[PDB]
């Protein structure tokens, strides 16, 4: 694995504002049809930014895990589950669920980007649908 | 050693014992770690359903607690579907060092669509 | 009068009675009939999920009764999420002459995507 | 409303066996995608076959909330949901869910022959997986 090209993937989360922002925001799962079809959380809380000088170690660790789906975990959940991206050619930039219950799976192809765009503060009180 | 026909994590160290950053960790012989020995908090919790957000405030509301360290411990579903437990990451999170495993939140779901034949694990004592 | 995004069935009913095969029913200021006066059996449940298959075996355990008539009752899931009532199709079910509405299987899982701003609705007496 | 049109959709409900064998059977609702994100069910359970004698004071009952839909209701379940057939151009013969909390669920284009044959006996203790 190259770690520069995964830096290069998820540096804008190290940045600011978003670094502090995003571990108050939660991912709507509803947004998501096959990963609500495969676990049963409504939103997904983002507790940590997996650090820069960590990924090493961290990747160390998740490697014998994930290196099949090759996709790469940057963000640390409530639970066990982690928000990955996408580093093969079929994959790369694409944003995934994984976690050791329920498996891998792609947030409909959204890139970092449009994942971010969609998230809420997790105390919102924004009224959503069935 | 599956549920929901997802084969059990590291459940080929089933009866024995892994290393942890945090620790030594059995696993049963179902294929299912044994975080008693570093839990926290152990509560009994009626209507868990896998989801975190959701199961979370159940658990910290039976363990007369408003808060815990995020950086520290995550919260663990028992096998029993029953029970969550406060682990610390250590033990419990391959990001910390810890061990990867299945746990309660797959035999929770499992269980919904097995309604006949479910998987009824015995619980831990409460703490 | 919503629930989910979903218009509330007949709530333009809402503090008025209308007419059933098995009696008039009166539906509250939110919409929701009072079924109160026909249950049977109006029993607390933690865990309601408004899945029935589910739900009906935790109903029967509190109300303890083992089987009702399938032919003449329905269980009905309460607005209030914690509650099932055992009621005449007739006034209950559009197949029987009983009157559409909508219940606490979606208030349950509204309350699922909105739990900063929960719909909390008082519960009946226990029967 | 062609109500013989109806009777010619459902007819081979009242044949036996699968007469009085659908009311010890069930849905499996994860077989079906879109029913699965829609409502909470794992499992629907049939309860009663809707008689021919009684099809058209069903229909004076039912009209006012599925005229719109074109689907026309034939099994009762353990709640309100109903399962009914499609007598559009659209959705002719294809079997729907439809409740009053939830709403009108197509079964992935599954015809009532598709739809008996993935049904399960109600106390089945065939394994599911995820």
């Amino acid at each position: 694995i190259s770690l520069s090209d995964i830096e290069n993937l998820i540096q804008h989360i190290w940045e600011e504002p978003i670094f502090s922002d995003v571990t108050s925001k939660k991912v709507v799962v509803s947004l998501y049809g096959t990963l609500s079809k495969k676990i049963p959380d409504k939103f997904i809380i983002i507790e940590e930014v997996f650090p820069k000088d960590e990924l090493e170690d961290i990747w160390s660790n998740y490697e014998e895990y994930l290196d099949e789906y090759l996709i790469f975990p940057f963000l640390g959940t409530l639970g066990e589950a982690v928000i990955c991206i996408g580093y093969g050619n079929d994959n790369k930039g694409k944003i995934f669920y994984f976690d050791f219950d329920f498996g891998a799976c792609e947030l409909d192809g959204d890139n970092l980007e449009a994942f971010l765009e969609k998230l809420l503060e997790s105390g919102s009180t924004e009224n959503l649908y069935f | 050693k599956t549920v929901g026909g997802r084969k059990i994590i590291n459940s080929e160290f089933a009866g024995k014992t892994v290393t942890t950053k945090g620790g030594d960790v059995r696993f049963d012989s179902d294929g299912f770690p044994d975080f008693t020995p570093y839990s926290k908090k152990t509560v009994r919790v009626i209507g868990l359903t896998g989801d975190m957000a959701n199961d979370v405030p159940l658990a910290m509301a039976r363990a007369k607690i408003t808060k815990y360290d995020k950086s520290k411990y995550v919260w663990h579903h028992h096998q029993d579907g029953k029970t969550m437990m406060l682990i610390p990451k250590s033990v419990h999170s391959v990001r910390n060092g810890g061990v990867a495993h299945t746990g309660g939140r797959s035999v929770i779901q499992h269980n919904l669509l097995n309604p006949n034949n479910k998987l009824n694990y015995s619980s831990p004592e409460e703490l």
